[PDB]
């Protein structure tokens, strides 16, 4: 009878033949943890399905681009219905033949079904109330699902060969639920912290940036155009560069009345492409918003008062037309990356030279007693430690403002247009850090024991590694990957204990 | 080393009979402890300045690992240097009063060139290694 | 803290949720406890609207 | 130079000089099955090795003596192929011969009879492919060689953590090859135990008692004496001069008529010195400073014969004046030091409740077996058993070797189990750490981690079968009568053959073999896993042993490691990389004499390896060999510094024999950070294979090493010239000097030809030669998949520009140009096996028959009569492959059916309609059929058509090889009449087969045509019976599964093209998911108007530090230069000379390389055919550290006549204007990995459900929806979504009665849920209403 009821608090009865112990009713409902059945997973479910998702910038922040052959097998019972109600079908069975037989018919009866009903989509580690998020479908020739570029960073989804899954709200109130609750365009806040977080992600915010940007001496300095319809003409035909300094007319509006637009106009000093970057801008902004170089934090912080100003409808076309634009300019401007764009410093080899006597120095007092043993490794380790913030501080000089053109006049210096450079100070990828290890040396690893080891990596990966600097740069590679595996469990349970206590 | 380069100093010319404590040479040596007491502030200064602006500035979540990464180390190294500044500190009142270049456990004394190696020892040659060895011993 | 806190519920099929299932029953047999369901975590597992 | 690489020569930059090059790559795997299975007339580890420790098995005491003669392995009843299509096990048969003997009763021992029965045979054992895999049911399998803890004692740590007084523990660990784990450990009152297994802890000395010492033993062993002597009155002292030390004075210390050292002074050198130079050696003492001592021996009373004190009983000033008044001179105690030697065995004892030798071996046979009482039989035996009996217990070779070493002895070989010494001399060096004197071991350090594989752990799945299989023979030979039973009535043939099919079958250590790619079959040989039998778990180990140590260096590749739960718990074998003959990690080295570099090799085992000061790979030297600068870079202990000429004992081999086969295939891997590095060589084995296979316009050097030594390619076994050429097969004309002296004739190699792999993808050899052309011994015969000309082609390179695309690259997606698709270049062929069976249900048998129930003509056309789909007919979804029907009669239909039958004659069948159809969506051609039928049952029509035509088909092949071998092995004899008796004219005209009488005059040659006589009527008699066994092996019952009747296989397939979805990447561990195909319009051109293939984003290559993949653009930029400059000269046809000499200025290049070339090359036939292959581009080898540096790659654009930039200006196809900026443009090898899109869709509306929990399940591969689990829960309770969950997890999943009312309300168009209970609830009602809790229902 013990057996029965929870075999284990016992010796642990075996099953017949078979060594293993044979499963009780207590043990066909614990688990783990606990209820299988409540506990993830968590039950299969019915319309549902999933495949690799790529990118669709052509979407509408509000729909998504879900594959022609995933939708006829999701909607079936739908397709049976709306056939017969035109009177496409005698009978269900004849549905079935005639979406069997995918007739050309039925794909313009598809197209009622789907248009103003969403469906939910959700990508791997379902963390915020944002994991799932419901669009619009776009039928789609081909066998993967397109999703709007700006949810990718809510989603902390990247195109590694990542899956999502699809689920269709079936009943009235699903269809209902999910347009106003689960929508895209209703959540473009993170309920986290009040800031967007449909913020422009990488390719997108390098557009805006390279565009509102002003190089010393170009075509079309100075000249004065009518405003910003007639500041697009000028360049899209090749008489003005993109950044040149330009004085236009502009019209800014500002809703100071009581609720009620009013309306500035002056000639503001500008560059032609924060010019044209103003026709997208709505109504009551301020021209000041857009006026100045627009890095990824300022980029996302002008999204931000158009919405605590005008209202959700004209926050979210606005943020459509950042996209299209954003992308559009990315690519005239012919923006890469060689070899050439990583600049060494050219006084770097002196500067190891002065720390490779220092080590010298070190060594010398060592040598046979002088000075204990220990202490030789951390005073070394010192003088390793200065270096990389010289080298560091070297080439962020050499990399920052080396581009050194004139102006009419004589000479002048400016923030370097060098490829690699605009991406970090952007915010559109690679970090001071990430530069600091392409161009100048990358940093000291330390061995397992955590213990920072006494000869750094002297080479960076614009030049080669060497034997050693490879097998040394290792363990911090793969602890590296070994941590961020650990830091996706201990986030898991600690948000799955925070909202049992909530 | 370097530091006697950096300041307009040469190697100390120690004279056959000369003594250790006169107006001039603790006068000499409270420069050079409180000037490298000053360049430690000033350095642990710049430190804290710079990771604030890592903190101040947020990385794009695929450059995060490689910038925490790097955060965590300067991190470790300022609190080290924060304890190197308290050494030096603990260094200067040995100077000022009198018990300064012996070795703690045995009474034998400490070279005087090697104090000028390292003015931070604590022990002699002998019984320093063999701390590291028990170290090694008790430890692992 | 927040694991203990938790610990505590009104609603005694919450707990053979994520709890240990074996004690919570047998604690909550003996005493004819009666649930009220009100919490969300139970209308899910019964499958009503939560 | 040879002959296919006189055909395409690589480019290869990189200094340092090849010493030694890559050996066979799948050694090991052949080497130690190999050694396993092969006789050998000695104990040397095998299958004989197995034999000989268990054997020779005796009967209980009753001299009824079995012994272990030899043994023998029969011929594989199947060949590879064979045994392949049926599903058989690839195994031959064990038969070994037995002896038995008697001996009389009673006997001085001999025998009154022995039967020598001939072998028995016990079970098949599988056999190893010529490419070191294993056929386990037609399918192969690869057994991963596995990294385990060394035999032998190990003495650890447990620092910190533990109980958090810091204090730190030390425990020992005593792991022998079989038999129980002898553990012995600390704790934190320093106290000695010992654990068996990770059972319970017991105070050490018990197991003292247990080996017959008492307390006085035991003391005198682990301790010293310190002698009192009572001279004159009152206490004097025996003093050793040293023992003072780490102590301070506990008196006024004299001697010697001068006071040395007074009360309170520490003894330090200053008091040693004096006593050792002054001699003192006795000294009187005060009756107080043994109030403490604890003492040695046993001391009783002469007179009352009483016990005045038992050993190890610490003594007071009032204990010794009773021993003193009973006549004892000597008082022996312990030296007990808390710095020098602790007290520790001496406190164990006082924790010890046993005393005597039974007590203890009770408390050991209660700990290993509680519940039931001890008994003198019981301890005694049980003891003897676990550490001392030859059968429970050996440590190997291994273990005697490194158990000796760790204890500083000599022998290297000596006792298999442990002895009394062994334990305390173990016991001893515990202590002597804990003491400050030696220093632990580690885990992770290769000279204590050992490797076996599959040679090795085949002999233990014997030896454990055997063991099982002894007690049985044991058991026989009590009762057994006289010459009745013979050596064959007890072995029994499954408990042997059970136990080791067990192990190939289903193992951690016995996987599918990775075969998408001729990489990731060589990459999964060599592999290593730290779990399974012997080795960690994933739950327990812990980050020191997952990371990569210092011993690595050479030996394990520190970057190919799987990316996910289990790291751095797997890693890859490096290339230059051996196993000792001990079983540890050796690598290759140069000896460094005086200061000169030898290219002597040594290879040194990582303990070896440590005490050598080892130079570096990069390490200039010249001239005699000398090492150019006075100090070089070099690593030593563990370490690395510089040293001095003459100090480098020995130099690194190459400059990649750190690295795996993986991960030297990456090109300028050195500029690639580490984390995206390991991505790479991950990456690059899902490489699906692809159409055309390319090469690499960037390589290494590698990839020709891994082609050859993997199988897939046909590697020619002899030297000669080619006959004959044909898509399936090529006969080779062997040279005199290579051909055997009988039997002459040709090699013929016959090629695979289109066939399933493992992965679903195609694998098919084509011919990479033509007729009549030269090949070497050792030469490329045939590309396999993926390869071309002896390299490895992967994938295929293309014009690939960094530049964003209008967003269509935004994460890592790739956007690539309409161009690929049309060329069919990245399409892909896969090929799938379909089957369908004939089963035996309780209702009745199933029919193949093509008469289907409910269908028309139309599916019965690609039907044949029989009911088989005829070969070749391309399908899609839905169509029928084999038509079948299974009994199910009586259907008892419903009244508007049976009217619907009425309203339309249909003939309601007494049979279910079964019939194999093509799954939705994936659509291919058919290319094979395979029929398996049971012995007995009828074939079929078609079965017979098929069995007949394998039947001609197999007599063609056989015969076109006696033919061939005919006319080869009469040419032979041609030439040999020829020497001693040539008749051109006159032998040629009368028939060949009337030639065996001619003979020669008085000479060997009368000896040698005697020789090919011989064979030749062999060929003719080896051909009959090769063509026996094989129609018999066709026409024999075709043997399935109990209750299966007869199997359909068909073989399809399908051609996939590429779309988005599919995931690719280059080999710097960028990933990317294609999304959109643009036309060749609007792809970015420069002014030459040629369009780029892909456009990668930017962004991508700064964050994930992968710089080689940059060069790699570049440097391909520059190899198609050289291609596009040879391909308007070759068309211009310029002649020789103008095209000789552009080549020549190519292979050389700035100066200091390694390459060498022409011109020695015959300057016409063999330079013409040479510059038609480098028109596509001219392969290039960056070896991995030795790589080009960016001025032989910028050298390279000046040649090419291309910008050193790398970069060019580019014009967007759409709008024709110009890109702003320079981009790059080049040329990056890229992969399609095989995470192609139409595998990954799924999508389920209404499907099959589960049947204990109604839920959607995969029965019929329409899968089962999307598993909606706790996390994807909280997300609609964030949202209001409250109805969104209830129909969630009521109506879309497990509301059995729900679901359908919302189905045909969907239809009606009516969107409502009437939901209820979810069943999963109600069974818990029911689950927990079966146990004793009445739960009911409340209210309303
Ligand atoms: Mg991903
Ligand atoms: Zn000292």
């Amino acid at each position: 009878v013990d057996a029965l009821l929870d075999n284990g608090r016992r010796g642990r009865a075996i099953t017949g033949s078979n060594k293993r112990p044979l499963k009780s009713l207590a043990d066909m409902i614990k688990g783990k943890q606990g209820r299988f059945r409540q506990n993830l997973l968590g039950k299969r479910v019915d319309y549902s399905g999933r495949s690799v998702i790529t990118v669709g910038p052509y979407l509408r922040l509000h729909q998504c681009g879900l594959p022609k052959k995933m939708a006829l097998e999701l909607f079936k019972p739908f397709i049976y219905g709306k056939l017969e109600l035109r009177g496409l079908a005698t009978t269900i069975k004849a549905a079935k033949k005639m979406v069997e037989r995918e007739e050309a018919v039925v794909w313009d009866i598809l197209d009622e079904v789907i248009r103003e009903h969403p469906v939910l989509l959700n990508r791997a580690p379902t963390l915020h109330r944002l994991g799932i998020q419901a669009f619009e479908p776009v039928l789609i020739e081909g066998k993967a699902i397109q999703l709007h570029p700006l949810v990718c960073a809510a989603y902390n989804a990247d195109f590694d060969g990542d899956q999502m899954a699809v689920h269709v709200p079936l009943t009235l109130e699903a269809q209902l639920e999910a347009r106003a609750l689960m929508m895209s365009t209703n959540n473009i806040l993170s309920p986290a912290n009040g800031e967007p977080i449909i913020v422009p992600s990488q390719d997108v915010v390098l557009g805006l940036y390279y565009m509102t940007r002003d190089c010393v001496n170009a075509k079309g300095e100075g000249m004065v155009l009518t405003g910003p319809k007639e500041a697009e003409r000028l360049y899209r035909s090749g008489l003005a560069s993109l950044h040149a300094r330009v004085k236009v007319r502009i019209t800014e509006y500002e809703k100071d009345a009581n609720g009620e637009l009013v309306a500035k106009t002056s000639l503001k000093d500008t560059t032609v492409g924060r010019a044209i970057l103003w026709m997208i801008v709505p109504k009551g902004l301020p021209y000041s918003i857009v006026n100045q170089a627009l890095g990824k934090k300022a980029i996302s912080k002008m999204l931000n008062t158009c919405y605590r100003i005008l209202g959700l409808k004209p926050t979210v076309i606005f943020a459509d037309q950042i996209m299209y634009t954003g992308f559009a300019y990315a690519a005239r401007s012919g923006a890469s990356v060689g070899i050439d764009d990583m600049v060494i410093p050219e006084k770097k080899h002196e500067i190891i030279s002065e720390a490779e006597a220092e080590v010298a120095e070190i060594q010398e007092q060592f040598q046979s007693g002088l000075v204990t043993a220990g202490e030789r490794y951390n005073k070394v380790i010192d003088i390793w430690a200065a270096a990389n913030d010289r080298v560091s501080k070297a080439m962020m000089d050499n990399l920052q403002t080396e581009t050194v053109i004139n102006r009419d006049g004589q000479e002048e210096k400016q923030v370097s247009f060098n490829s690699i450079y605009m991406m970090a100070d952007s915010g559109a990828r690679g970090s001071a850090a990430q530069i600091r290890q392409l161009a100048g040396m990358r940093g000291l690893m330390a061995k397992p024991d955590g213990s920072i080891i006494e000869t750094p990596i002297t080479a960076n990966f614009r030049e080669g590694l060497n034997v050693l600097q490879y097998f040394i740069s290792t363990h911090g590679a793969r602890k590296g990957l070994a941590d961020t595996a650990l830091k996706t469990a201990n986030s898991g349970y600690l948000t799955r204990r925070l909202v049992d206590v909530a | 080393l370097s530091i006697l380069a950096i300041a307009g100093v040469e190697p100390y010319q120690e004279k056959p009979g000369e003594e250790y404590m006169n107006e001039a040479q603790l006068a000499h040596f409270r420069r050079i402890l409180e000037a490298w007491r000053n360049q430690l502030r000033d350095e642990v200064d710049r430190t804290v300045t710079h990771m604030q602006d890592e903190a101040a500035n947020f990385p794009d979540p695929v450059d995060r690992a490689a910038q925490e990464e790097e955060f965590s180390l300067e991190l470790r190294n300022r609190d080290r240097e924060r304890k190197l500044i308290k050494k030096i500190e603990k260094t200067l009142k040995k100077v000022e009063d009198e018990d300064f270049g012996y070795c703690e456990s045995c009474g034998v004394e400490i070279g005087i060139r090697r104090l000028e190696a390292r003015p931070t020892a604590d022990l002699c040659i002998d019984c320093k290694t063999l701390a590291e060895i028990r170290e090694k011993q008790m430890a692992g | 803290g927040i694991t203990k806190a938790s610990l505590a519920t009104e609603s005694f099929i919450s707990a053979a949720s994520f709890q240990e299932t074996t004690r919570v029953l047998t604690e909550a047999a003996v005493a004819g406890k009666r649930d009220e369901l009100r919490g969300l975590k139970e209308n899910v597992i019964v499958g009503r609207l939560i | 130079y040879s002959y296919t690489e006189k055909k395409r020569i690589r480019k290869d930059f990189g200094k340092r000089p090849q010493v030694l090059d890559v050996p066979y790559l799948l050694s090991i795997q052949l080497d130690s099955f190999q050694k396993f299975i092969e006789q050998d007339p000695e104990g040397q580890y095998g299958l004989e090795a197995a034999f000989r420790s268990v054997f020779p098995i005796q009967s209980y005491s009753g001299n009824s003596e079995l012994q272990y003669v030899s043994y023998r392995l029969g011929e594989p009843v199947f060949d590879v192929q064979e045994c392949q299509i049926r599903g058989v096990t690839y195994s031959a048969p064990l038969r070994v011969k037995l002896r038995l003997v008697i001996y009389e009763r009673e006997a001085p021992e001999g025998t009154v009879k022995d039967i020598k029965e001939q072998e028995v045979y016990m079970g098949e054992i599988p056999l190893m492919t010529d490419n070191g895999t294993f056929v386990i049911n037609g399918t192969e399998r690869v057994i991963v060689s596995q990294l385990h803890r060394s035999p032998g004692v190990f003495f650890d740590s447990d620092k910190g953590k533990t109980h958090s007084s810091g204090k730190v523990l030390y425990n020992a660990r005593i792991i022998p090859y079989r038999g129980s784990w002898l553990d012995f450990e600390f704790d934190p009152k320093d106290n000695l135990f010992v654990r068996i297994d990770r059972r319970r802890k017991l105070p050490a000395t018990i197991i003292l008692r247990a080996l017959n010492y008492t307390t006085e033993q035991i003391l005198d062993l682990f301790f010293e004496k310190v002698i009192f002597e009572i001279r004159d009155n009152k206490l004097q002292m025996e003093l050793v001069p040293e023992r003072l030390r780490g102590e301070t004075a506990s008196f006024d210390i004299e001697a010697n008529g001068k006071v040395y050292v007074e009360k309170g002074r520490r003894i330090t050198a200053r008091h040693i010195r004096q006593l050792e130079k002054d001699d003192v050696k006795l000294i009187e003492v005060p009756v107080e400073y043994i109030a403490g001592k604890v003492v040695a021996k046993d001391y009783i009373d002469e007179s009352t014969g009483e016990l005045i004190c038992a050993a190890n009983m610490e003594l007071s000033l009032d204990l010794l004046a009773k021993l003193s008044q009973s006549g004892h001179k000597r008082i022996e105690t312990l030296f007990t030091n808390d710095l020098d030697h602790g007290p520790y065995i001496s406190e164990t004892l006082r924790v010890d409740p046993t005393n005597d030798r039974l007590s203890a071996l009770v408390e050991i046979y209660r700990m290993m077996r509680p519940g039931e009482p001890p008994t003198r039989e019981a301890a005694e035996s049980l003891f003897e058993n676990l550490f001392f009996s030859e059968d429970r217990y050996d440590l190997s070779a291994v273990g005697r070797m490194k158990f000796n070493r760790s204890l500083l002895r000599e022998e290297i070989e000596g006792s298999g189990i442990l002895s009394k010494d062994d334990i305390i001399d173990v016991m001893k060096k515990l202590i002597d750490i804990r003491n400050g004197k030696g220093e632990v071991d580690d885990i992770d350090h290769l000279g204590n981690r050992r490797i076996r594989s599959v040679g090795e752990m085949a002999e233990n799945q014997f030896r454990v079968g055997l063991v099982r299989v002894e007690r049985a023979v044991k058991e026989r030979l009590s009762l057994g009568d006289l010459d009745t039973l013979m050596p064959q009535d007890m072995i029994n043939a499954k408990p042997i053959s059970a136990a080791v099919k067990e192990f190939f079958g289903s193992s951690q250590l016995s996987q599918f073999m990775d075969q998408n790619n001729p990489l990731s079959e060589i990459t999964h040989k060599r592999r290593i896993s730290a779990l399974g039998p012997g080795g960690l778990t994933r739950e327990r180990a812990g980050f020191e042993v997952r990371d990569v140590h210092p011993t690595h260096y050479g030996r394990v590749c520190p970057i190919e490691t799987p990316e996910g739960p289990n790291i751095g718990l797997i890693n890859s074998l490096s290339v230059y990389a051996q196993t000792n003959e001990y079983g540890f990690l050796e690598t290759p080295y140069r000896k460094v004499t005086d200061g000169v570099v030898t290219d002597e090799i040594h290879y040194l085992s990582a303990i070896e390896e440590g005490n050598y000061v080892i130079a570096q790979a990069n390490s200039n030297l010249d001239e005699e060999g000398h090492f150019v600068e006075d100090l070089v870079t070099c690593r030593s202990k563990g370490e690395s510094s510089l040293f001095s000429r003459d100090q480098v004992d020995y130099m690194d081999v190459s400059t990649q024999q750190v690295v795996s086969v993986g991960a030297s295939l990456i090109p300028f891997l050195e500029h690639d950070d580490a984390n995206r590095a390991l991505m790479g060589a991950n990456m690059q084995r899902q490489a699906v294979p692809t159409l055309r296979a390319d090469k690499p316009l960037v390589g290494t050097g590698m990839e020709r090493a891994v082609a050859v030594d993997s199988g897939v390619t046909a590697v020619a076994k002899r030297g000669g010239v080619v006959q004959y050429v044909d898509a399936s097969r090529i006969v080779i004309k062997v040279n005199e000097d290579e051909m055997y002296p009988g039997e002459a004739g040709i090699d013929i190699y016959n090629l695979t030809k289109y066939t399933r792999s493992n992965q679903n993808t195609c694998i098919n050899q084509m011919p990479c030669v033509s007729l009549g052309e030269p090949v070497e011994r050792g030469d490329v015969l045939a590309d396999g998949p993926s390869t071309d000309l002896g390299e490895l082609a992967l994938g295929q390179n293309m014009r690939v520009a960094f530049m964003p695309w209008n967003g269509y690259n935004f994460e890592d997606s790739i956007l690539v140009s309409e161009r690929v698709v049309q060329e069919d270049r990245f399409t892909t062929i896969h090929i799938q096996e379909l089957a369908c069976v004939s089963r035996d249900t309780k209702l009745g048998p199933e029919e193949i028959t093509a008469d289907i129930p409910n269908v028309g003509e139309a599916a019965l056309s690609k039907l044949d009569e029989s009911g088989i789909v005829y070969i070749g007919a391309e399908v899609t979804g839905g169509d029928i492959l084999v038509g079948k029907v299974t009994p199910k009669g009586e259907t008892q239909l419903t009244p508007e059916e049976k009217l619907l039958r009425a309203i339309f004659g249909e003939k309601a069948s007494d049979v279910k309609d079964s019939s194999l159809r093509v799954p939705n969506g994936v659509s291919g051609t058919v290319i094979d059929v395979q029929v398996f039928t049971r012995d007995g049952v009828e074939k079929d029509k078609r079965a017979l058509e098929i069995e007949e035509m394998q039947l001609k088909q197999a007599k063609k092949d056989l015969s076109e090889e006696l033919q061939i071998l005919e006319a080869g092995l009469f040419s032979r004899i041609r030439a040999v009449l020829v020497a001693g008796g040539v008749e051109a004219e006159k032998l040629d005209k009368l028939p060949r087969d009337r030639w065996l009488e001619l003979g020669l005059t008085d000479e060997e040659k009368q000896n040698q045509l005697e020789q090919l006589a011989e064979q030749y009527d062999e060929l003719k008699h080896e051909f009959e019976k090769k063509l026996e066994a094989k129609r018999r092996k066709i026409t024999q019952g075709d043997d399935l599964a109990p209750g299966v009747l007869k199997i359909v296989k068909v073989y399809l397939a399908v051609k996939r093209r590429i779309q988005p979805g599919d995931k690719m990447a280059g080999r710097h561990g960028n990933k990317g998911v294609i999304s959109k195909i643009n036309p060749i319009e609007d792809m970015p051109y420069d002014e030459n108007g040629t369009p780029v293939d892909i456009v990668l984003n930017p962004l991508g290559v700064p964050s994930r530090m992968n710089i080689g993949q940059i060069l790699e653009t570049h440097l391909g930029m520059a190899a198609k230069g050289i291609g596009d400059k040879i391909n308007a000269m070759l068309k211009q046809q310029q002649e020789v000379a103008k095209l000789r000499e552009f080549i020549q200025r190519a292979y050389d290049l700035g100066a200091d390389v390694r390459q060498k070339v022409d011109l020695s090359t015959f300057s016409d036939e063999e330079v013409m055919r040479l510059a038609e292959n480098l028109r596509k581009g001219m392969p290039i080898a960056t070896p991995v550290f030795d790589g080009a540096k960016e001025a032989e790659i910028k050298e390279l654009l000046k040649l090419g006549d291309l910008p050193t930039s790398g970069q060019i200006r580019l014009y967007d196809g759409r709008t024709g204007e110009q890109f702003e900026r320079p981009v790059t443009v080049g040329y990056m090898y890229m992969l399609k990995l095989n995470h192609l899109v139409d595998d990954k869709m799924h999508a389920r509306s209404t499907g099959s459900y589960s049947l204990v929990t109604q839920q959607p399940l995969g029965g019929k591969a329409q899968f089962g929806g999307q598993r909606f689990g706790e996390m994807e829960v909280w997300a609609l309770e964030a949202y209001g979504a409250a109805y969104t969950l209830q129909e969630m997890l009521t109506v879309k999943s497990d509301d059995v009665n729900g679901r359908t009312k919302m189905y045909k309300n969907i239809v009606d168009g009516n969107h409502q849920m009437e939901p209820g209970m979810p069943e999963s609830f109600n069974v818990l009602l029911k689950e927990i209403r079966s146990l004793g809790i009445n739960i009911e229902l409340e209210d309303e």
